[PDB]
């Protein structure tokens, strides 16, 4: 049923209450204003438990801090230091994401496939 | 390179 509904490409706000634990996702990018993308969400982590982030999401800001143009290290810092309640604005950018992962491409619903 | 877990 769900898998040929388009994934929304509009910006979303996501609030994650993780205390003084990890957010539970990894990021890639951040060279030359390339952008910061979620690459891996850990099963069972706070980011997974939210239900509102996926691989291919761009992190557009964290607690009001704009990361579209962040470096990789400074995004990671922002993320780790964001505090207990972390307000992300994300936007799913599957074509952009797919250029980081090998053999991966974007289907008609906008889902990222890896062959 | 690079991917960082947060």
């Amino acid at each position: 049923f769900l898998g040929e509904e388009d994934i929304p490409r509009e910006p979303r706000r996501i609030v994650i209450h993780r205390g003084s634990t990890g957010l539970g996702f990894n990021i890639v990018g951040g060279e030359d204003g390339e952008g910061i993308f979620i690459s891996f969400i850990l099963a069972g982590g706070p980011a997974d438990l939210s239900g509102e982030l996926r691989k291919g999401d761009q992190i557009l800001s964290v607690n009001g801090v704009d990361l579209r143009n962040a470096s990789h290290e400074q995004a990671a810092i922002a993320l780790k230091n964001a505090g207990q309640t972390v307000t992300i604005i994300a936007q799913y950018k599957p074509e952009e994401y797919s250029r980081f992962e090998a053999n991966s491409r974007v289907d008609s619903s906008g889902r990222i496939v890896t062959d | 390179k690079k991917e960082t877990p947060v």
